[PDB]
C-alpha cells in the first residue's frame, strides 16, 4: 500500500508529500517528495543589489527569520572587511536570542497541537505574542522585519524597548516551566 | 391476530427472499439484519423476551459485524463472480428448494397441537433456575466449544 | 473420570504449551491420552451418570476406540507450532463427549467440539490441503443446519430433548429422518459420501488416519442412540455399498482408494443397527480400526504426500516385517477367515438376518465379493520388483506399534470369544 | 413495570416528539457553551458576537449548513450513501427515553420516561452496539477506500470497548437483582448510590462509555493530522451535520447514563423534587469531560487497543467474581463497602503521593 | 401455528440460497439464515411444552456463533492470498 | 428544488450564511503562520464561527490562500477549489497569493485570479492578523448583497459563478 | 409476563425518531444550488483515491471482530445469574466460576500470543 499523503492535506502540515511504503500496520518507507514551494531565492538574488537583498533573507524561513538576516550581513561585512561598532554587535544579540524565543515557542505550540489536544498551542502562542509586541516596539514591525543594514542595525533602540524588555524577562522563566 | 401477523411475516419471507436473491454482498448482509429484527420481534411477540433481546445483540449485533468485516476486508462486488458450468443447475436448485418445503410443510399437517401454555414472558430470572439448575452441564459444554473455537480461529489465520 | 482428565489436561495445557517445547508437549499430550486410557480400563463397566453425560456399555467401547485413534495420530507428526497437538487433543474430547451422551443439544455442541479442530487440522497449508478443508467446512456447515432443523422438529413431536420417548405419527417419522442425515455425514454414509473422497486425499496422510478411525467409531456411537427406522437402513446400506465398491475400482490413488473402502465398511456397519448391538459394532470396528489405523502408518512411512499406486510396490524388500503387517492387513478388511475382519462382518449380518431384511443382505455380500479387487490390488503388490521412490523405515516406535496391530489383528481372528464376552452393552 | 403505571399512547408520541427536538436544541445550545467553556479554558472569548450573547450563533450555524450542495461522488454506493446518517443518528437518539429523570407521577399526571421496559439494560447495551453499524457503513459507503480503512480503525475500537460496557453493568445489576432503570433508582434511595458499592464499576464504566469517540482515543479517528478518519471526507451538505450530531447525542446521553446507574436518579438525602437534580447530575459529568477534553493529549489505536481489550476486561470480570461470591454466600453488604473503600485507596496512593 | 409453517418456508429459502451463490462467503451467510429457521422452530414449540425449549434456543445460538466465527476465519485465511473468491475455481481434487 | 425565491426567505438565508463563515485554510508559507496568529490568544478570532478546526475542504468553505503558490501548485489548489460545496468563497491573503509580491520569476505564480476567482483581497506581507478580520468583515457584508464599488457597481454576492469549474 | 404495554411504545418512540431523522433529510437534501465538477466527481487529492486504491488490509481487524463476537456470547450467558443469583446458592457461584475460567483461558492464549500480528 503506497499512499500518498498528499499537498499538506489530509495531515495539515507544510505542503509536503510523502509516499508510504506500508504493509498495512508496518511502516517501511517513506519516500518524500518536495518542490511545492520552490519560488528560486537562488536566482532571484542575482537581480537586486545589496540593500535590497536583505529583505530577501527574511523570506525563506520564517519561524526564525532574523538568524538568515543576521547570517548575511555577517557575511557581506567580513567579505568588504569592514568593523561594526560595538553596541550594534550588543543590540544584534538581544535580538537574535529574542527571535530565537520566539521561534521556539512557535515551535512547540504547533508540535503538541499536531498530535496531542489542543491546549497547549495556546499558552506557548501567548508568550509568542508577547514576544511580536516587544519586536513591534523596536523594528518597527513584526516577523519579517528588516533592521540589519550592514555595518550595524539602521535605529537606535527606543526608551521604551529597554522597559518593556524588563517585563518579559521576570515572567519567562515561570512560564516556561508550565511547558515542562 | 392474523391482521398484524400477516405483516410480520411477510416482512419476514419478503426479507428472506432478498438476502438469496439480491447481489452484492453488503446489500445482501444487510437485508439479513432487517431480518433478525423482525425475528427479534417475533420471539417477543411469541413470550420469549430474554431469547428476543439475545437474538438483537448477539445474532445480529456481533455476529453480521463479523460478516461485514470479511466481505469488506477481501472485497466482493459481485455475487455471481465468472462464469462456469453451472447454469441449467439454477432451475433443478430451484426445484429442490420448493421439494424441501414440502415434504417439511407435509409433517407439520401431520401433528397439530395445541398452543397453549405459559411462559412467564421468558423473563431471564425464571429461565435462571433451570439454566445453571440441570443445564448446568450442556452450559459448561457451550464454554468448552467457545474456547475451542478461539484457539482453532488463532491458529488458522496467523501463523503460529 | 475419563472426562475428568481430558478436560483438565485439555484447559491446563492450552496456557501451559508456551513454556513447554513442541516435542514436550508432544511427550505432554501422548501422557495424557493414555492416562484418559487409564482411567477408561479401571472404571469399566460401572455406569455412571453425573449429568446428561452418563456412562454406559456404548461409551465405554466406542471411546476406547476414539482413544486408541489419536494416541496413535499423535505420535507420527512433528509440528511447527505446539498447537497441531492441542487442536488434535481438544478434538478427541469432542469425540468422547459424542459418545456419552444422549440429550440432543449434548450432541449438537458436540458436533461443533468434535467437527471443528478438524476443519483446521485438515491444514498443513499445501494447497490442494485448503480446497479439502473449505468442502468440508462448507459440507459440514450445511448438516449442521439439517442436524439442528432435525432437532427442532423432534422437540416438536416429543416432549423429551433426550433420545427416547414414545415416538407418533408422521411428524416424529419426519424428525428422526433429518437426524440420520447429520450423523449420516459425518459417518460417511452415502449419499453424503461425497467429502470423503476429496477430503481424504487433500488432508495430509496422519490426519486422515484419525479421521478413518476416530471420527468413525464416534460418529457410529451416536448413531446407534438413534433407533433409525428399518426402511432408513436399508436406503443408505444399498447406496453405500454399490456406490463405494464399484466406484473404487476406477481410483489409483492409495488414499482415495481407501476413502472409498472407508464407505463401504460404514455401509456394511450400518446393518449392524438394525437390531441395534453394541457387542456387534464393539467387535467389528476394533478390527476395523486396527486394521486401517495399521495401513495408513505405513503409507504414512511411504510419503506424506499422495501416494501414487506404485509407491507401495516393494515394500517387502525395504522391510519384511513391516511389508508383511500391511499384507495381514489388507486381507483382514476383505474378510478373509479366520481373520478377525470376516467375525466382524459375521455379527453384522447375524443382526440382519434376525430382522429378516433379506434382499439388503444378499445385495451386500454380492459386491463385499467385488471388494477383492482392489484389496489385493493392494496386498499382492507389495511383494513384486521394488521401486525406486522416497521411503524411509521409521524408529523401533513405529514398528512395535504397526507389528503390535498386525499380531493383535489375527489374534483376535482366532479367539474372538475372548473380547466378544465383556464388550457387554450393560457394564 | 409490574407495579408502575403505563403511558397513553397518544401521550407516549407526545412524550417521545418532545424528547427527539429536545435533544435536537438541547445538543444545539450545548455546542456553543461546550466552544465557550473550552474557549475560556484555553484563555479567549469564543463566540460572542452574533448577538444579544451568542444565542443566535447555532441558528445561524444550523441554517449554514443546510442550503450548501450536498453531492453524492463517483465512486459511491448509492443506497447506502443515503442511509447512513439516518442508521447513526437513530440509533444515537434512542435509549434517552428509557433513563427516568423525575420520579413517577410528576410530569403532570404522566410519567418521567418515554419507555421504562422490563429488561432495561439489555436495550440499552443493544443500542450501543447498533452506533457502530452506522460507522463501518458510511466506510464502505463513501467508496474511497482511505475512508474504509479509516472507518475500520474506528469500529474495531468502538467494538472493543463494547464488550467491557457488558460486564460493566453486571456489578449494580447483582445488587439490585432487576435489571430495570426505576428499580436501580429506588435500589439507591434506601441502600445507597452505587458508586459506593461498587466503585471499580464505576471506573471501568465510566472511562469505557467515555472511549466512543469522545477524545482521549481519537485514532478514533477524525481526519485531520492522521491516517485518516473515515465516513466523513466525503459528505458534505446535511449528512456532515448528522454524523457531527450523533457524536455529540452520544455524548449528552453517556452524561446522563453515569448518573442515572450509579448516583442515584434523582434521589438525595438533601431533597428530592423531580427533574432538577438529575439535570445536575448530568451537568457535573458533562463539564468534567470537557475539562479532561482539554488538558490531555491523544492515545494511538495501539494503546487503546491494549487498554481496553488487555486491562479493562480482566478488572472488569474479576470485580464480577467478587461480587457474585459476595451475594452467592448471600453477606451483608459492608463486606463490598470495604473492599470498594480499599480499591479507591489503591487507585488513590498510586496516583496521588 | 402460523410461525411452524414460516419456519419451514426460511429453511426452504435458505437452500435455494446454498445452492445458486457463486460467492463463498455468501453462502455461509446463506447458511446463517437456515440456522434461524431453526431457532424459530424450536421456540414456536417452546410456547407449546413449555420452557425448556427457550433455553434450548440459546445454546443453539452458541454453538451457531463458534461455527460462524471459525468458518468465515477459514475462508479469510484460504483466500487472503487468492484474489478471486469465485468458488468453482478450486477444482484439482476431482474424482 | 433549485436555490431560492421569495424577498422574506432570502433574507433570511442571507443573514444565516453571511454571519456564519467557515474558513478551510490552505497555508502555504510564512503568510499562514500569521494566519495562524489571528486565531489565538489576544487576537479575535473565533467569532463568526471560525472557533472549530476545520481543515478539510469538505467541512467548511472560504477558502483563505494565504502565500506563494508554486507553478507546480497550481493544479493541486486547482482541484481542492473544485471539490468545495457551491457557496464558495476565496480570500487570497498577502501580497505573492495577490500579485505575485516581490518575486517575479518562472516560478512563482503571480496573481492568484489565475487559479479561481478572487473575492477579498487583503494586502501586505504579511497583512497582520488584525488585517485579515478586516478582510473577513468585507466578506461578510460582500455577501450581503451590499458589494458596489466606486464605479458604482454592485459584485453578485457570489462570484464563483464569474468562474466556472468544469 | 411482563406487560406488553410498554414494547409497543418502543416502537413508538423508533416511528417518532426515525420521522424526524427522515424529515430532516429531506430538508436538506432538496435546497441548496446544483453544478457538478470535473474533480468533485473524480475523488480526493492525490491519486484516483487518497488511499489510491490499494487491495487488502491486515488481518488484525479481523481479530478484533472474532474475539468480540465469542465474548459477546460469553456476557449473554452471564445475565441469567445476574438477575436471579441469590436464588441459586453456592452451587450457583461455583457453576459460573467453572464457566468463566474456561474463557479466560482463552482470553490469555489469544493474549500471549498476539491481537497485534
Ligand atoms: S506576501 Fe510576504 S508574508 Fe506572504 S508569503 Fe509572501 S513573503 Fe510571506
Amino acid at each position: 500500500m503506497t499512499l500518498n499523503v498528499g499537498p499538506q492535506h489530509p495531515s495539515t502540515h507544510g505542503v509536503l508529500r510523502l509516499m508510504v511504503t506500508l504493509s498495512g500496520e508496518e511502516v517501511l518507507e517513506v519516500v518524500p517528495h518536495i518542490g511545492y514551494l520552490h519560488t528560486g531565492f537562488e536566482k532571484t538574488m542575482e537581480h537586486r543589489t545589496y540593500l535590497q537583498n536583505i529583505t530577501y533573507t527574511p523570506r525563506m524561513d520564517y519561524l526564525h527569520s532574523f538568524a538568515h538576516d543576521l547570517a548575511y550581513a555577517l557575511a557581506v561585512e567580513k567579505l568588504l572587511g569592514a568593523v561594526v561598532p560595538p553596541r550594534a554587535e550588543t543590540i544584534r544579540v538581544i535580538l537574535n536570542e529574542l527571535s530565537r524565543l520566539a521561534s521556539h515557542l512557535v515551535f512547540l505550540g504547533t508540535g503538541l497541537l499536531d498530535l496531542g489536544a489542543l491546549t497547549p498551542f495556546f499558552y506557548a502562542f501567548r508568550e509568542r505574542e508577547t514576544i511580536l509586541d516587544l519586536f513591534e516596539w523596536v523594528t518597527g514591525q513584526r516577523f519579517h522585519h528588516n533592521y540589519i543594514r550592514i555595518g550595524g542595525v539602521k535605529e537606535d533602540l527606543p526608551e521604551e524597548f529597554v522597559p518593556e524588555l524588563k517585563k518579559l524577562l521576570e515572567v519567562l522563566p515561570h512560564r516556561i516551566d508550565e511547558y515542562e | 391476530m392474523s391482521l398484524l401477523e400477516g405483516l410480520a411475516l411477510f416482512l419476514l419471507l419478503l426479507s428472506g427472499v432478498l438476502v438469496v436473491t439480491l447481489r452484492n454482498a453488503i446489500h445482501a448482509a444487510l437485508a439479513l439484519i432487517l431480518n433478525f429484527l423482525v425475528l427479534a420481534g417475533v420471539y417477543v411477540a411469541l413470550d420469549a423476551r430474554f431469547l428476543g433481546f439475545i437474538q438483537v445483540i448477539v445474532y445480529a449485533g456481533a455476529i453480521v459485524v463479523l460478516f461485514l468485516f470479511v466481505i469488506m476486508l477481501l472485497f466482493a462486488a459481485q455475487g455471481e463472480i465468472g462464469f462456469d458450468p453451472l447454469v441449467r443447475s439454477r432451475p433443478l436448485a430451484a426445484l429442490l428448494a420448493l421439494g424441501v418445503a414440502g415434504i417439511l410443510a407435509a409433517g407439520l399437517w401431520g401433528l397439530d397441537l395445541a398452543f397453549t401454555q405459559d411462559l412467564k414472558g421468558g423473563l431471564p430470572q425464571a429461565l435462571g433456575p433451570l439454566l445453571y439448575g440441570d443445564w448446568l452441564f450442556v452450559l459448561l459444554a457451550v464454554g468448552f466449544l467457545l474456547m475451542a473455537a478461539t484457539v482453532v480461529a488463532v491458529a488458522l489465520v496467523e501463523p503460529g | 473420570m475419563t472426562l475428568a482428565i481430558l478436560a483438565v489436561f485439555s484447559v491446563a495445557l492450552t496456557l501451559l504449551g508456551f513454556v513447554l517445547p513442541p516435542q514436550g508437549v508432544k511427550r505432554a499430550t501422548l501422557l495424557g491420552l493414555a492416562l484418559a486410557l487409564a482411567s477408561l480400563l479401571l472404571t469399566w463397566g460401572k455406569p455412571f451418570a453425573f449429568g446428561p453425560y452418563a456412562v454406559d456399555g456404548v461409551s465405554q467401547v466406542f471411546t476406547l476406540l476414539a482413544l486408541l485413534g489419536a494416541l496413535w495420530t499423535v505420535g507420527l507428526v512433528r509440528s511447527g507450532r505446539f498447537e497441531f497437538y492441542l487442536l488434535v487433543l481438544y478434538a478427541a474430547l469432542g469425540m468422547h463427549l459424542l459418545a456419552s451422551t444422549r440429550h440432543l443439544l449434548l450432541m449438537l455442541v458436540a458436533l461443533e467440539a468434535l467437527s471443528l479442530p478438524l476443519y483446521a487440522l485438515a491444514t498443513w497449508r499445501r494447497g490442494q490441503g485448503l480446497e479439502a478443508a473449505l468442502k468440508y467446512f462448507l459440507l459440514g456447515a450445511l448438516a449442521a443446519a439439517f442436524f439442528l432443523y432435525g432437532a427442532a422438529l423432534f422437540y416438536g413431536a416429543t416432549g423429551s430433548l433426550v433420545l427416547g420417548a414414545p415416538g407418533e405419527g408422521p411428524l416424529y417419522a419426519l424428525a428422526l429422518g433429518l437426524l440420520l442425515v447429520g450423523l449420516g455425514f459425518k459417518a460417511a454414509l452415502a449419499p453424503f459420501h461425497f467429502w470423503t473422497p476429496d477430503v481424504y486425499q487433500g488432508s495430509p496422510t496422519p490426519v486422515v488416519l484419525f479421521m478413518a478411525t476416530s471420527v468413525k467409531a464416534a460418529a457410529f456411537a451416536a448413531l446407534l442412540r438413534v433407533a433409525a427406522p428399518p426402511e432408513a437402513l436399508a436406503l443408505l446400506v444399498a447406496l453405500s455399498v454399490v456406490v463405494g465398491n464399484l466406484a473404487a475400482l476406477a481410483q489409483k490413488e492409495a488414499k482415495r482408494l481407501l476413502a472409498y473402502s472407508s464407505i463401504a465398511h460404514a455401509g456394511y456397519m450400518a446393518l449392524a443397527l438394525y437390531t441395534g448391538n453394541a457387542q456387534a459394532l464393539g467387535f467389528y470396528l476394533l478390527t476395523y480400526v486396527l486394521a486401517t489405523g495399521l495401513a495408513f502408518a505405513v503409507l504414512s512411512q511411504i510419503s506424506p504426500d499422495r501416494v501414487p499406486l506404485e509407491a507401495l510396490r516393494g515394500l517387502y524388500r525395504k522391510d519384511p516385517l513391516l511389508g508383511l503387517a500391511f499384507l495381514v492387513a489388507m486381507l483382514s478388511l476383505l474378510g478373509l477367515p479366520p481373520l478377525a475382519g470376516f467375525w466382524g462382518k459375521y455379527l453384522a449380518f447375524a443382526e440382519a438376518a434376525r430382522a429378516g431384511a433379506w434382499g439388503v443382505l444378499v445385495l451386500a455380500l454380492v459386491t463385499s465379493a467385488v471388494s477383492a479387487y482392489y484389496y489385493l490390488g493392494l496386498g499382492l503388490a507389495v511383494f513384486a520388483r521394488p521401486e525406486e521412490t522416497p521411503f524411509r523405515p521409521g524408529p523401533p516406535w513405529a514398528r512395535a506399534a504397526v507389528v503390535a496391530a498386525g499380531v493383535l489383528l489375527l489374534a483376535l481372528g482366532l479367539l474372538p470369544g475372548l473380547v466378544l464376552p465383556a464388550l457387554a452393552a450393560g457394564g | 413495570t409490574w407495579s408502575y403505571p403505563v403511558d397513553p399512547y397518544w401521550m407516549v408520541a407526545l412524550k417521545a416528539l418532545l424528547v427527539v427536538v429536545g435533544l435536537l436544541t438541547a445538543f444545539a445550545f450545548m455546542t456553543l457553551i461546550e466552544r465557550r467553556l473550552l474557549a475560556r479554558f484555553q484563555v479567549r472569548m469564543g463566540p460572542n458576537r452574533v448577538g444579544p450573547f451568542g444565542l443566535l450563533q447555532p441558528l445561524a450555524d444550523a441554517i449554514k449548513s443546510i442550503f450548501k450542495e450536498d453531492i453524492v461522488v463517483a465512486q459511491a454506493d448509492r443506497f447506502l450513501f443515503v442511509l447512513a446518517p439516518l442508521i447513526s443518528v437513530v440509533f444515537a437518539l434512542l435509549a434517552f427515553g428509557l433513563i427516568p429523570f423525575g420520579p413517577p407521577g410528576s410530569f403532570f399526571g404522566y410519567q418521567p420516561w418515554v419507555i421504562n421496559l422490563d429488561l432495561g439494560i439489555l436495550y440499552l447495551f443493544a443500542v450501543s452496539e447498533l452506533a457502530v453499524y452506522g460507522i463501518f457503513l458510511s466506510g464502505w459507503a463513501s467508496g474511497s477506500k482511505y475512508s474504509l480503512l479509516g472507518s475500520l480503525r474506528s469500529s474495531a475500537s468502538l467494538i472493543s470497548y463494547e464488550l467491557g460496557l457488558g460486564l460493566a453493568l453486571l456489578a449494580p445489576v447483582l445488587l439490585v437483582g432487576s435489571l430495570n432503570l426505576n428499580d436501580i433508582v429506588n435500589w439507591q434511595k434506601e441502600h445507597g448510590w452505587l458508586f459506593l458499592y461498587a466503585f471499580p464499576a464505576f471506573l471501568v464504566y465510566l472511562i469505557a462509555s467515555m472511549a466512543e469517540a469522545a477524545r482521549t482515543p481519537f485514532d478514533l479517528p477524525e481526519a485531520e493530522q492522521e491516517l485518516v478518519g473515515g465516513y466523513h471526507t466525503e459528505y458534505s451538505s446535511i449528512k456532515w451535520a448528522l454524523f457531527q450530531m450523533a457524536e455529540y447525542i452520544h455524548f449528552i446521553t453517556a452524561s446522563a447514563l453515569i448518573p442515572t446507574l450509579f448516583l442515584g436518579g434523582w434521589t438525595m438525602p438533601v431533597l428530592e423534587v423531580p427533574y432538577l437534580w438529575m439535570f445536575l447530575k448530568i451537568a457535573f459529568f458533562l463539564f468534567f469531560f470537557i475539562w479532561i477534553r482539554a488538558t490531555w493529549f491523544r492515545l494511538r489505536y495501539d494503546q487503546l487497543l491494549r487498554f481496553g481489550w488487555g486491562f479493562l476486561f480482566p478488572l472488569a470480570l474479576l470485580w464480577f467474581l467478587v461480587t457474585a461470591l459476595v451475594v452467592a454466600l448471600d453477606l451483608p453488604r459492608t463486606y463490598l463497602l470495604y473492599l470498594s473503600a480499599l480499591s479507591f485507596l489503591v487507585l488513590l496512593g498510586a496516583v496521588l503521593y | 401455528m402460523s410461525y411452524l409453517l414460516t419456519s419451514a418456508l426460511l429453511f426452504a429459502l435458505g437452500v435455494y440460497g446454498v445452492l445458486t451463490r457463486r460467492t463463498a462467503i455468501l453462502v455461509f451467510l446463506s447458511i446463517e439464515l437456515m440456522l434461524n429457521a431453526a431457532n424459530l422452530s424450536l421456540v414456536g414449540f417452546a410456547r407449546a411444552y413449555g420452557l425448556d425449549g427457550q433455553v434450548a434456543a440459546l445454546m443453539v445460538i452458541a454453538v451457531a456463533a463458534a461455527e460462524v466465527a471459525v468458518g468465515l476465519g477459514l475462508i479469510v485465511a484460504i483466500f487472503r492470498h487468492r484474489e478471486s473468491t469465485a468458488v468453482d475455481d478450486l477444482s484439482e481434487l476431482r474424482g | 428544488r433549485e436555490g431560492i425565491l421569495f424577498t422574506t426567505l432570502e433574507k433570511l438565508v442571507a443573514w444565516g450564511r453571511s454571519n456564519s463563515l467557515w474558513p478551510a485554510t490552505f497555508g502555504l508559507a510564512c503568510c499562514a503562520i500569521e494566519m495562524m496568529a489571528s486565531t489565538d490568544a489576544r487576537n479575535d478570532l473565533a467569532r463568526f464561527g471560525s472557533e472549530v478546526f476545520r481543515a478539510s475542504p469538505r467541512q467548511a468553505d472560504v477558502m483563505i490562500v494565504a502565500g506563494r503558490l508554486s507553478k507546480k501548485m497550481a493544479p493541486v489548489m486547482r482541484r481542492v477549489w473544485e471539490q468545495m460545496p457551491d457557496p464558495k468563497w476565496v480570500i487570497s491573503m498577502g501580497a505573492c497569493a495577490s500579485s505575485g509580491g516581490m518575486f517575479n520569476n518562472y516560478a512563482i505564480v503571480q496573481n492568484v485570479d489565475s487559479v479561481v476567482p478572487v473575492d477579498v483581497y487583503v494586502p501586505g506581507c504579511p497583512p497582520r492578523p488584525e488585517a485579515l478580520i478586516y478582510a473577513v468583515m468585507q466578506l461578510q457584508k460582500k455577501v450581503r448583497g451590499q458589494a458596489y464599488n466606486e464605479r458604482g457597481e454592485r459584485l453578485p454576492p457570489v462570484a464563483a459563478w464569474k468562474r466556472t469549474r468544469g | 409476563m411482563a406487560p406488553i404495554q410498554e414494547y409497543v411504545g418502543t416502537l413508538i418512540y423508533v416511528g417518532v425518531a426515525l420521522f424526524i431523522g427522515v424529515a430532516a433529510l429531506l430538508v436538506g437534501a432538496l435546497l441548496g444550488p446544483k453544478k457538478p465538477g470535473r474533480a468533485k466527481l473524480m475523488p480526493y487529492e492525490s491519486g484516483n483515491d487518497p488511499a489510491g486504491e490499494v487491495k487488502r488490509f491486515p488481518v488484525h481487524f479481523y481479530v478484533v471482530a472474532m474475539l468480540f463476537i465469542l465474548f459477546d456470547v460469553e456476557v449473554a450467558f452471564l445475565w441469567p445469574y445476574a438477575v436471579s443469583a441469590g436464588g441459586l446458592g453456592l452451587y450457583g457461584f461455583l457453576g459460573v466460576l467453572a464457566f468463566t475460567l474456561l474463557l479466560f483461558v482463552g482470553f490469555l492464549y489469544e493474549w500471549w500470543k498476539g491481537v497485534m500480528r
